[PDB]
């Protein structure tokens, strides 16, 4: 399949048409989304197939053909772009100033811009163009309004 | 069963749409990987 570098939308056929379930970033031969997008399972890449190797549901993340590569950090004082790709629609830059979860286990970067649950796993960056993270996963305050957290795994 | 299509290359955009505020909150995360807030 294809193996180049970027961004790449996550399709079925299993509903009405074709649908748009959610994003992924493709770096160092590894596929890199959210766990709650494929739920683990195999994907395809035109004739290629691509298996999962490592996931974990409780930091709602998950890679294929190798392990974990992003390792880039928020800083904690920089805007970022989240670059997102909504389903049906051209991937677009978004810039931001992120906000904060406070958790008893530390502090982490947030992002309160509202896509479609379709988005979940665009890619965070910073000015260098490296990957800080995986939008798509976070809570609805109470305006209504969406905040993802800014979700990113650990590089063994 | 699922399938990937190429989206575009992964860099920062000069003048890109500026928006969002940036909150603080208070939040707790089960073992389900849900976030939550804590008020
Ligand atoms: C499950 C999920 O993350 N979906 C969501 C809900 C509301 N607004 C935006 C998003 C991305």
């Amino acid at each position: 399949g294809e193996t180049t570098d970027g961004v790449y939308r996550v399709m079925t056929r299993r509903l009405l048409g074709s649908t748009q379930v959610g994003v992924g970033v493709m770096q160092e031969g590894v596929f890199h989304t959210m766990w709650h997008v494929t739920k683990g399972a195999a994907l395809r890449s035109g004739e290629g197939r691509l298996d999962p190797y490592w996931g974990d549901v409780k930091q709602d993340l998950v890679s294929y053909c190798g392990p974990w590569k992003l390792d880039a950090a928020w800083d904690g004082l920089s805007e970022v772009q989240l670059l997102a790709v909504p389903p049906g629609e051209r991937a677009k830059n978004i810039q931001t100033l992120p906000g904060i979860f406070k958790t008893k286990d530390g502090d982490i970067g947030a992002v309160a811009l509202d896509y479609p649950a379709g988005t979940s796993g665009s890619p965070i960056l910073d000015k260098c163009g490296r990957v800080i993270g995986l939008y798509g996963n976070g809570v609805v305050i109470k305006n209504g309004s969406y905040v993802s957290a800014i979700t990113q795994g650990k590089r063994e | 069963d699922m399938y990937i299509e190429r989206a575009g290359d992964i860099t920062w955009e000069k003048d890109a749409e500026v928006t969002g505020n940036s909150p603080r909150l208070d939040v707790a995360l089960d073992e389900s990987g849900d976030f939550s807030l804590v008020e």
